[PDB]
């Protein structure tokens, strides 16, 4: 019946240790969140890519003769708690959240 | 690696999986239930039209199709199953399974598929505890616990194989998936087995 | 073919089409009676070889029709072309016949290089391909074009994708003389002698300061005849 | 405009005006702008990302054989934790966001 | 065509090939000199006409050629089509013939429906569509297939998209037989009346209980002599 | 019918910028976006665009190249003429862009092409978000007091406030900086000369 055009698996992650700022730098995640000892932990749901090529073409369904296809993970950004030398605050994380096509016109004639 | 895996296509809603357990049965959940069927067998594998519906008599018609989730849902009973207009071909791919013959341990590793997974088999009082639903002793609960990944799977009408045999039946659960730590709720099939092998027979 | 004239008859008998059952597919070069020469992008499961044709819908006696019985594209071509900087270097493929052409006036092969193009060569390509840049038309009656054998830096200079040292820069800079979409697998003779098979370029075709690539058949004359030697 | 593209398409942007929710256990909540941890004061944005349009040309999704393939986009969801009330307690629940924008697939049955 | 055998010599003279320049595109029923009837999904932005052909890749003195100057599909085929229950239901395409075709003894008109066709008659089904069920592989020769005319319901139970009063369905149910991909504007000619013309059905081709579905040709036999006299 | 000033720098494998074409022979982007080959994609490939390669390279002098991130990097001068091989057709969806005259109004509206109605701040706006550098020869401009906000960074690219072309994107977290925290500009007047100097001195 229906299938997507790149697959993708879904999956919780709570060990989480180093991700990436909004700014671009690097920070370490906390576990534990809110009170003196673990009222909620940090999980952070993401979904990547299973495979650049599920079909050697690329993506699936494309036009392979006019088209050249690869699938991308795309990212999202998640407000979350980190620290950087010593300050530690709620900063927004790079997470991987999707699993697009992406397209460019073939040459071969 | 799990041939006895079936995919019921209802037509405009949610599918469901399903266990084979004979050339000609297949058991879902009776929460699976609607007008229209299809059932997609392997992996257009096989696919054939399902003539015989049948819940089992003591599951709650009022529970099917878009309530607003409360917590006293009693889905007991949710169990049910579709007879196939043609026999289903034994492939390498496609292959039955049988019911259950011992009591489920509770500590047991457990199997279970799919916007593998390894369980292992909890008390229910685990399950009585994130009020999403009512946990009687017609269900089984399990969950999984190794590290910092766990994945997003929810099958409804899927099997639960636990000591490498046949156990339950994924029942009611969140879609796609549940809060990350929490338990899935599956159908008991020995506490049922006296209904399928007479449905199965006469 | 963009910018061309309809060839002259029997002028390219060298000149096969290959097809996939009943959609066309590509161009080619015929080398020896039991042996096809088209370019390795080409790659489908069935080749068909419509051999001495003129035009497509046309009833023509003389011509012939051959199924394809084995396919032996370069190793070095990356067939998972059947970010944008690709390669598509070793753009090429040996198509052995069933049963052989028929060689006569209307059929008859054309030899590999021994030489190295010269540049200022003007060189012809032949094809079924578009004759309109942009979106595509292709031809029924087999036109001929006269391209200017330019450096390879002149393409390397206008393309994103790589040109590379298996590769011939060809086509007129003022534009509008370009092969295009379909012409491929198609021959690239520059004086008298085959160079090259067409192989790829941009669109729209024709474009000022954009030539197209093709192969350069001279580094790979001895593939060539190794693998019409072992028979595959 | 001659180069790369997405096979369908999206908009990215930050959300501050959401009050209400749908989360994970498929329950309606709403959703307050600011929060209150450690002695601060910092307001609740979502980054959401939708489809643009269900046909980015009239075949479907860009790119796919419409000759052999019936293509539609689709905006794919995530769960973020955020506060919110449930009309009673206030907690941090997994409420469900928009996220990306994806291509489906059918097969087409005309011949 | 999957299950059937070669048609005769001359014998379907109203099949008609349809192409898009140089590309096959669908089967078509010659109505008028001027006339040619098709499925409105086989729309893209030329159409050529191959008249009165058996083998695609022979000689055929007996063939004429035709392009097409207007093309007018049928209202209500939702055009975005060319969720998985679709309706393609007013499936169907009338197109122009510039000049109009020589009526030889190799290319005759065939006579619209007048007639509500009964269950159970042997249909024929012709085409140069594929004979292998997934993949697809089409035919150089036309392949010729009896069909028998089942009810409406035997679809609708086994197909997930709608079935309308406007579709006929026929088929073989112990399976073996049915039109397939690259079938599409063929007719389905009923007790030697054409009552239809292959529109869709299911991938593979020739499953046991899966019968095509074909455009209901005597539902719209109006819109087609209004449309064939206004010269739009 | 929009913004026809604007172009696309095809900077091969680095981050695809934007610009601004001032003359059919010149386009004007960022000096940290750099490279060795370029590609400019004029217009709206299907013509209509317009694509030319570039002969000339040139960014200002007075600019760290060191920094092709800390928050006492001096993007100052950062600004960069790229000459076209060829020259650039005029059509109804490729125009040039005058330069400025008059300074810029504080408050003023400005527009801004994983086009938007900004409002141009005081540089302390920026300063208080410790990203980089603010100085005299930068511009300050946010997106303001709605209830979402967008997410665009195009560097290189045009800020053109009421109408006349005031600004150059410079640095800035991509794809977008966070919330409600502004976006830095290079400050065209106070490069003006410069400009036209380049300009007249390397045909
Ligand atoms: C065959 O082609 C693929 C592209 O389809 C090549 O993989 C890409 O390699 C480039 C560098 O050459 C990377 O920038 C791309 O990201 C790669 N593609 C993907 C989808 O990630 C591959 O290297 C080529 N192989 C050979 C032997 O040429
Ligand atoms: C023709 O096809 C389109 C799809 O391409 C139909 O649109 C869908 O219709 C169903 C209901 O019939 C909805 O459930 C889908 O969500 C619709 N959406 C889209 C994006 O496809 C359309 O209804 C059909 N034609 C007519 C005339 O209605
Ligand atoms: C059936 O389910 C509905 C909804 O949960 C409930 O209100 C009703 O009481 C149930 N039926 C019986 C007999 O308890
Ligand atoms: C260039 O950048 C470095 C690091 O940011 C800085 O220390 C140095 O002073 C800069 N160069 C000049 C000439 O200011
Ligand atoms: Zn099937
Ligand atoms: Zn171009």
């Amino acid at each position: 019946g229906e299938f997507s055009v790149c697959d993708s698996v879904s999956v919780w992650v709570g060990d989480k240790t180093t991700a990436t700022d909004i700014k671009g730098k690097e920070v370490t995640v906390l576990a534990e969140v809110n009170i003196n000892n673990s009222v909620f932990r940090q999980y952070f749901f993401e979904t990547k890519c299973r495979a650049s090529n599920p079909v050697e073409s690329g993506c699936r369904g494309i036009d392979s003769k006019h088209w050249n296809s690869y699938c991308t993970t795309t990212h999202t950004f998640v407000k979350a708690l980190t620290t950087d030398e010593k300050q530690a605050a709620w900063r927004f994380i790079r997470i991987d959240t999707a699993c697009v096509c992406v397209l460019s016109r073939k040459a071969t004639r | 690696s799990q041939p006895w895996h079936v995919a019921v296509y209802r037509f405009n809603k949610y599918q469901c999986g399903g266990v084979l357990l004979d050339r000609n049965w297949v058991l879902t959940a009776a929460h699976c239930y609607n007008d229209k069927y299809q059932v997609w067998l392997g992996k257009d594998d096989q696919h054939r039209l399902v003539s015989k519906a049948i819940p089992h008599p003591d599951f709650n018609m009022s529970l099917l199709n878009e309530h607003t989730p409360q917590p006293e849902d009693d889905y007991s009973n949710d169990l049910m199953l579709l007879r196939l207009s043609k026999p289903a071909d034994i492939t390498d791919v496609v292959k039955p399974i049988t019911l259950p013959t011992e009591e489920p341990k509770l500590g047991s590793t457990c199997l279970a598929s799919g916007t593998c997974v390894n369980l292992k088999l909890l008390p229910n009082e685990d399950c009585d505890k994130a009020h999403e639903m009512k946990v009687t002793d017609a269900m089984l609960c399990a969950g999984e616990m190794d590290g910092g990944s766990y994945t997003c799977e929810h099958d409804s009408g899927g099997p639960l194989i636990c000591d490498g045999i046949l156990q339950g039946i994924t029942s009611w659960g969140p879609e796609p998936c549940g809060e990350p730590t929490e338990p899935s709720v599956y159908t008991k099939l020995i506490k049922f087995s006296s209904w399928i092998r007479e449905t199965m027979a006469n | 073919i963009v910018g061309g004239f309809k060839c002259e008859k029997n002028s390219q008998p060298w000149h096969v089409a290959v097809y996939r059952y009943t959609q066309y597919l590509c161009g080619g070069v015929l080398l020896d009676p039991n042996w096809v020469l088209t370019a390795a992008h080409c790659y489908d499961d069935n080749y068909k070889v419509w051999l001495g044709k003129n035009n497509l819908f046309k009833d023509e006696p003389s011509a012939q029709h051959r199924f394809v019985s084995k396919a032996i594209p370069h190793p070095g071509f990356n067939m998972s072309l059947m970010f944008l900087e690709y390669d598509y270097s070793n753009d090429l493929m040996l198509l052995r016949l069933s049963k052989p052409a028929d060689i006569t006036d209307t059929v008859k092969p054309i030899t590999l290089p021994t030489e190295e193009p010269k540049l200022g060569s003007t060189c012809l390509a032949s094809g079924w391909g578009s004759i309109t840049p942009t979106k595509f038309q292709f031809t029924d009656d087999l036109y001929c074009v006269n391209l200017k054998l330019l450096p390879n830096e002149d393409c390397a200079k206008a393309h994103i994708e790589k040109v590379t040292d298996a590769m011939l820069c060809a086509g007129e800079m003022d534009g509008g003389k370009d092969t295009c979409k379909g012409d491929s697998g198609g021959p690239l003779i520059c004086d008298g002698v085959l160079q090259g098979i067409t192989s790829w370029g941009h669109t729209p075709c024709g474009e000022p300061d954009m030539p197209g690539v093709y192969t350069k058949l001279n580094k790979f004359t001895s593939w060539i005849k190794d693998t019409m030697a072992k028979n595959p």
